């Protein structure tokens, strides 16, 4: 399979939203381990990851007035990772900062279209709801654990000059990298190969090997913090596994967990059925620059984290293909339900031009899928 | 617990830096050695090194450099610590008093900054205008050395090059010029920059060289007249200057990685280079101007961290992986060669250790060093005996010193008794020769002999008590039993003799040429032992009962019993002794089972003022008095030799460093003055007792890397996991040298470009001879990771159990490994059982007769069946890698490399594990230990200790969460934690081994003790002078590069013990409003004498530190 006649930068632009929006570039970050009070959007159910974009459409006057006054301040709201969605129970969350905004007042109907981005993880202290229905959370800022090298303590001063290794053009290169980077492992109780399992650079390379299978077309971050978050936003896992990935403080533990999920979880089944295989990791492909899965908003303000796959099975197609509000310009969508339990699993996308490639793909919503370890 | 006391038992031994200069005086050449937190100052002499001063610092020394500014008569010392405490020090001596004063000081840390990959670099320019510091990527810090910059104020110049490998200041330049090696996308390069003193910025350097060797790592600034720089890499060495470029790639350095260097002479014509393999080279700069460079191989030294050429061809080799050394470079007739003059002990890196017992006086055996430097170090405290002479003479049953010359005060004879026999040896300096004493009989076994009053010699034997004259040299008088019955036990002094026949004690008296029998009373039960030592005539006389099993003191010459203490038990006593210890008279008594009972005594009263009993050994003790300095001491001869001495009017028993000494006597020969004679079953040794009790370390070189150790008492040996490096051979692997695993008595194997390979072995080293009895080689690519020695299930055998992993370069996580059960029976190792697991066995621990093993992320528990197989009982799939495993009862403490501590409970009625609590904090962790069911100790980055406890307790979330209750910056990297007592307010003992060779002790305190010592520390911090003026609280604060919190729950015993070294008025300043608790909650004003007693007892919980200075 190959991507021909499709601009992979289009889905990342969120063109279905409308005309060019006012942009904001002034970032705002809070001191690590501080208690701030941030407003919560009521209808938002999604679990946000730092560096991830959240597209929104707000029609309610309490939602609209909230964002209107939010733009005049730090442009930041709280996105809660609800453990219990029906009981509104949430223990953690991510701050989302608005970077693009557009207000519509045509026909006297007020609509607010925003593009926000995940910034900081936090722990919930209390959730008090205000008169306008809008909640305000008491939030304790979770910190990002930056860790030095495992050898940064034991490494002898004489073997310090061997820390920087020459350019990487290759198993022989990685064999040499391990022996030089972890040379002072002999001063401790563990082997160099053990230290490799906690080395951010090696772990990122192992993940890059499987991320290259999904996107066969080097546009990933260098910082292990930013890389682990980019990988987390792509992994189509259950809400419980996502809240655990979001709980992790270190990039190394995050990268390790992501590798475990990528090796172990290779099958995607219907969450309601658990008796219907929708697709496998072999079909996952990145039709966007962000990866094989991104959040998009529907015409009613409902956010769907859509995973793009080449082939999907055991799905029934209901309705006729429509290009209205299409998240992949040039494709038409058709609702696809599980053939067993009729659950809305996602949509089949169909090219409108014969010169396009792929001619057909599937966008599956994360909330409808469940990763299963096959045996 | 929540309150801990951490103290050093052995200071760090590894060397991280060494410099030469003129610090102590402009006329003295000094050697300054940095041992992490300590600075040793020596004066280089024609003989050897002279220790003059050793100072401690509240920091890990990261830069140590000597410099001479204009106006200064001698050198100053710049020190920068890992926590960025910079300082300028001056050595000041006035007569016998030495002081290290702080000329300048300050913290040079930046608010933001990415610490460089090749760490801190501190350099000083030849003109001594500034100190250049490379602490962070992209910055170069400059501290001007102006006389008035006392706060070490500095400025930062921006460096475009972000990855600098090494940087030096060049010689003979118009202005301060740095030369550095750096790396960028297009390769590794060399570059220079002038430091504009006015503009405080960089200016274009005199020269630059792009695309230098990919592995170039060292910059050497060559002094005038040549100047320029020498760049050392992996396969080549280059020279650079404005117009000149020299390049050599000698074969001699082809298989070497050079790691250290040193200039031999001021003009920079010769340099010393050291490689990771211990080779020592000489780099020669050949003049025609500079024409070429030449490398010569001198020889082998210890693996060098640093080299320093002293004077007279003497070089100091500073080692981290092996013993440091002083080597003499004896190089026309021969090639240049190196010869070792002196070796200095280095215990580090301590990668593992165990405690042998083995009374609480135990041995500590470590797995020290790496590669060729690898070894076991057996560390024990106690009194050392220098042996001067050995005589092979078996069956000695007694020893007595004699002076066969009335005109001389020195002893010249040694009389030894044997079964039914007596021999006499004469001493003429160091010439012992057997002779015959005219008047003494060889026919009988002597019970006592020696010098008696009126220039005579007595010889009490089973037959008679022969008085012999000195000048005539004949038997002047003799005493025999009135009914010819043999004497059972005999005692004597200079004026009186008390022989005991069965149960009738006859009290004779020594008179000129006569033995007048005064009394002959018969005691109730038989007489086992007696003593008439005067405290010269003795009015009192001790006696032991044969039938009654009691110790009674009788009067003389009245025989009336003044005291009759019924000892009790069934074991009859062996010896009795009356002696004065610190003007307080005591009467020790040894039992037939190595039990030393001690009671007090009065010269006129004769009553027992003590009821204490200390267990000496298994074999009966022979008490013998000897004078040490101006006072008298007692040597206890049992299955374990001991020395009894009074300390603060309370009896103290110190262990002697000898295997078995059954008999001893004090000898003061002309050739052997103030010496003693020790005797065993087959040998007579003449030795001198060591002036002061020091650590006795025995090195067992393995010539390969020891990794793990375990003690098997039943087999009387140690099981040691070790590895050796082998290179791929042309004739398709072969070892680089003979090592412990290739020179074993017996050996087994698991099966029948120059690329390195790790061959893993299990060694069985004998505990007395330390010889490699056996070496089992593991499979190819098999990595031995864990080792235990234990009994499992209902099986009486003791096994050596090893946990392995299969290591393939193409596989990141280990997919296979095994547990091999070995038995060391007779002389060989036998594989009893083998168990294949699907992962790496990182840890193993004997858990209540079962085997607890951690494979990958799983904690598996195995049962040992009667079919001699490991059968799985239960598993625990953790979300963390089970790296660390510690157990206490039915509790398990699992840990991973990222400080993820998890607590498990084995549920016996359920057969599975129940997770009790967890604390996940992301930080690097190197070791864990369980203090009690509630508290857990660990070592985390950077060089810190921590304690966490199970809270816890109202809610389930409180119960399932460990609270951090203790934080402390130790300054060392702990590799191993182990419970153990090395020595005879502190509960429990946990020992730790570090990378630098430091051994420490962590013990528990009560809340009252922790509070008193915590106030005392804060008061001590206001009195103690700190080198570099660093705050103790800053030093001890828990530290990582991102965060710093104060120390809690830990008392620094090294600081508390320094109270003993302060002035008397300063001791009262420290204890001014302290509240001393005397076990009642009723605090009072504490006095200096109260805290002297408290701190003095705290020093007795660990090994004492040697005095550095002569
Ligand atoms: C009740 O949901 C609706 C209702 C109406 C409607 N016009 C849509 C949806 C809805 O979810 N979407 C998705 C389909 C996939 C896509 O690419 N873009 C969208 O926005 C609609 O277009
Ligand atoms: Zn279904």
């Amino acid at each position: 399979p190959n991507i021909i006649n499709f601009d992979t930068s289009l889905p990342t632009s969120h063109t279905y939203l409308g005309a060019d929006m006012e942009e904001f570039h002034g970032r705002t970050l809070h001191d690590d381990d501080s208690c701030q009070v941030i407003p919560v959007l009521p209808q938002v159910m999604m679990i946000l990851i730092p560096g991830q974009t959240l597209p929104l459409q707000l029609f309610h006057p309490q939602e609209v007035s909230m964002v209107r006054n939010l733009i005049q301040k730090d442009r930041t709201f709280a996105v809660l990772a609800y453990s219990n969605v029906q009981e509104r129970e949430a223990q953690f969350g991510t701050t989302a900062e608005i970077y693009a905004y557009r207000e519509e007042q045509d026909f006297g109907i007020e609509i607010v279209k925003v593009k926000a981005i995940g910034r900081q993880r936090f722990k919930v202290l209390e959730l008090r709801t205000q008169s306008d229905g809008i909640q305000q959370a008491k939030v304790q800022i979770l910190p990002e654990c930056v860790l030095p090298s495992t050898m940064s303590a034991v490494q002898l001063e004489s073997l310090n000059k061997c820390q920087i290794f020459p350019s990487k053009p290759s198993y022989k290169w990685w064999q040499k990298y391990q022996k030089r980077k972890f040379h002072c492992a002999n001063l401790t109780s563990w082997p160099r190969w053990l230290y490799s399992l906690y080395d951010a650079e090696t772990l990122m390379d192992r993940i890059k090997k499987q991320l290259r299978e999904w996107d066969e077309n080097d546009s990933l971050p260098s910082n292990p913090i930013d890389f682990s978050y980019r990988v987390a936003a792509c992994l189509p896992i259950d809400d419980v596994l996502r809240i655990q990935l979001l709980k992790i403080g270190s990039a190394i533990q995050r990268l390790r967990c992501e590798l475990d999920i990528m090796n172990k979880c290779t099958s995607l089944c219907c969450k309601q059925c658990q008796e219907t295989e929708i697709t496998t990791k072999n079909e996952i492909f990145s039709l966007s620059l962000c990866g094989p899965m991104a959040a998009y908003v529907n015409p009613h303000g409902y956010v769907h984290e859509t995973l793009t796959v080449y082939k999907a099975c055991n799905l029934n197609l209901i309705g006729r293909p429509s290009t209205e509000h299409s998240w992949f310009p040039g494709y038409a969508w058709t609702v696809a339900q599980c053939k067993i339990c009729a659950s809305h699993i996602g949509w089949k996308f169909t090219a409108t031009k014969k010169d396009m490639s792929p001619q057909k793909f599937w966008g599956l919503t994360r909330s409808a899928l469940l990763p299963t370890i096959p045996d | 617990m929540s309150y801990n006391y951490v103290v050093t038992a052995q200071k760090p031994t590894a060397v991280n830096g060494c410099v030469t200069g003129h610090f102590t005086s402009a006329e003295d050449l000094n050697l300054l050695i940095a041992k992490n937190t300590r600075l040793e100052i020596y004066v280089v002499t024609a003989e050897g090194l002279r220790p003059v001063k050793e100072v401690g610092m509240y920091g890990k020394i990261a830069v140590m450099e000597l410099f001479r500014p204009k106006g200064e008569s001698k050198d100053l010392l710049f020190i920068l610590t890992a926590k960025y405490n910079a300082c300028i020090l001056e050595y000041k001596q006035s007569g016998e008093s030495i002081d290290i004063i702080t000329r300048a000081h300050g913290n040079v840390q930046d608010r933001i900054g990415r610490p460089s990959e090749t760490g801190i670099i501190g350099i000083i320019d030849p003109e001594c205008r500034m100190i250049g510091l490379r602490l962070y990527d992209g910055l170069f810090k400059v501290i001007p050395l102006d006389r008035d910059n006392k706060e070490l104020k500095a400025f930062n110049i921006r460096l475009e090059e972000l990855h600098v490998i090494d940087v030096k200041f060049l010689y003979g330049c118009q202005a301060p010029t740095i030369c550095f090696v750096y790396q960028d996308p297009q390769g590794r390069h060399v570059k220079t920059y002038e430091v504009s003193l006015r503009e405080k910025e960089f200016n274009k350097g005199p020269w630059k060289q792009e695309n230098v060797e990919a592995e170039a790592s060292m910059v050497i600034a060559v002094p005038e007249p040549f100047g320029g720089a020498i760049i050392i890499g992996q396969e080549s060495i280059t020279y650079h200057n404005g117009d000149k470029y020299l390049a050599i790639a000698p074969p001699i350095i082809k298989q070497s990685t050079i790691v250290c260097h040193n200039r031999v002479d001021p003009n920079g014509s010769r340099y010393l280079l050291g490689d990771m393999e211990g080779r020592l080279f000489m780099l020669l700069l050949e003049k025609e101007t500079l024409k070429d460079l030449r490398v010569e191989l001198l020889g082998e030294t210890s693996i060098a961290e640093c080299l320093t050429y002293l004077d007279n061809g003497v070089v100091f080799v500073g080692s981290r992986l092996g013993d440091s050394q002083l080597v003499k470079l004896n190089v026309n007739e021969q090639g240049s060669y190196v010869v070792a003059m002196e070796t200095f002990t280095n215990l580090g890196p301590i990668v593992d250790m165990c405690v042998v017992d083995l009374q609480g006086q135990g041995q500590l055996v470590t797995c020290s060093g790496a590669f060729k430097e690898g070894s076991l170090r057996i560390i024990r405290n106690g009194i050392g005996i220098h042996e001067h002479a050995s005589i092979d003479l078996p069956g000695i049953k007694g020893l007595w010193p004699l002076r066969s010359d009335p005109n001389r005060e020195t002893d010249d004879t040694l009389v030894l008794s044997f079964v039914g026999q007596t021999r006499v040896l004469m001493l003429n300096g160091e010439e012992v020769e057997e002779t015959e004493l005219m008047g003494f009989v060889d026919d009988q076994q002597t019970f006592f002999c020696g010098n008696v009053a009126h220039q005579q010699l007595i010889q009490i034997t089973s037959a008679s008590v022969r008085l012999v004259s000195q000048e005539p040299k004949a038997l002047v008088s003799e005493w025999k039993e009135p009914q010819a019955k043999n004497i059972s036990v005999a005692s004597c002094n200079s004026s009186q003799v008390v022989v005991a026949v069965g149960r009738a004690l006859y009290y004779l008296q020594i008179h000129p040429q006569e033995l007048r029998q005064i009394s002959h009373t018969e005691m109730e039960h038989e007489v086992a032992c007696l003593d008439i030592t005067p405290l010269g005539l003795s009015p009192l006389c001790a006696i032991g009962l044969w039938t009654d099993i009691s110790a009674r003191i009788l009067k003389l010459p009245s025989f009336e019993l003044l005291h009759k203490e019924m000892l009790g038990g069934e074991i009859i006593p062996r010896s009795i002794l009356m002696t004065t210890f610190e003007s307080s008279h005591y009467l020790l008594c040894a039992l037939g089972d190595g039990a030393l009972f001690y009671f007090g005594l009065n010269i006129e009263t004769g009553l027992l003022s003590d009821r204490k009993k200390v267990t000496l050994g298994t074999q009966p003790t022979v008490l013998r008095t000897f004078r040490s300095l101006s006072t008298t001491n007692v040597f206890a001869c049992s299955d374990r030799p001991t020395v009894i001495y009074s300390s603060n009017h309370k009896l103290v028993f110190s262990n002697v460093n000898l295997k078995e000494v059954n008999y001893m006597c004090p000898l003061n020969s002309d050739g052997y003055p103030d010496s003693l004679a020790l005797a065993n079953n087959s040998t007579l040794t003449i030795g001198t007792i060591d002036e002061i009790q020091k650590l006795h370390i025995r090195t067992v070189p393995l010539y390969e890397s020891p990794r793990k150790i375990c003690y098997q008492e039943v087999s009387q040996c140690f099981g040691v996991l070790s590895s050796r490096i082998e290179v791929q051979d042309t004739s398709g692997t072969t070892a680089l040298r003979p090592s412990a695993s290739t020179q074993a008595l017996s050996s087994s194997v698991s099966s029948s470009f120059g690329e390195e390979v790790e061959v893993h072995n299990l060694l069985i080293i004998d505990q007395h001879t330390f010889e490699v009895l056996h070496a089992h080689q593991f499979l190819q690519n098999e990595y031995a990771l864990s080792l235990v020695s234990c009994k499992l299930g209902k099986d009486p055998n003791t096994y050596f159990i090893v946990g392995t992993a299969m290591v393939y370069p193409e596989e990141a996580e280990p997919k296979q490994g095994r547990i091999v059960v070995f038995q060391y029976s007779d002389g060989k190792l036998q594989t009893v059982a083998e168990k294949e697991v699907k992962g790496a066995v990182y840890s193993m621990v004997e858990f209540n007769g079962k085997l607890l093993a951690s494979i990958n992320s799983t904690v598996r528990l195995y049962e040992w069946t009667t079919e001699k197989e490991l059968r799985t009982e239960c598993n625990h799939y953790n979300n963390i890698m089970a790296l660390y495993l510690k157990t206490k009862g039915d509790f398990i403490l699992v840990g991973d490399l990222m400080r993820s501590v998890l607590l498990l409970a084995y549920k016996p009625m359920e057969g599975n594990f129940e997770e009790i609590a967890r604390d996940f904090n992301p930080n690097w962790m190197s070791a864990v230990e369980i203090l009690d069911d509630d508290n857990f100790l660990g070592a985390e980055n950077a060089f810190n200790l921590f304690v966490c406890q199970k809270d816890s307790a109202t809610t389930d979330e409180e119960r399932q969460h460990l609270q951090e209750v203790g934080l402390f910056h130790l300054g060392e990297f702990v590799n191993v934690f182990c419970h153990g007592s090395l020595v005879m307010p502190t509960q429990g003992s946990v020992l730790f081994g570090t990378v630098n060779g430091m051994i420490g002790l962590v013990t528990s305190l009560s809340e009252s003790w922790y509070n008193l010592l915590l106030d005392m520390q804060n008061r001590l911090n206001k009195v103690i002078k700190s080198v570099g003026k660093i705050e103790h609280s800053f030093w001890r604060s828990f530290h990582t590069e991102r965060k710093t919190e104060p120390a809690t729950g830990f008392i620094d015993g090294d600081l508390i013990e320094s109270f003993l070294d302060i002035s008397r008025p300063k001791m009262q300043e420290v204890v001014a409003n302290l509240q001393y608790d005397d076990g009642s909650g009723m605090k009072r004003e504490a006095t200096a004498d109260d805290l002297i007693k408290v701190v003095e007892e705290l020093t007795r919980i660990h090994w004492s530190h040697p005095q550095f200075e002569k």
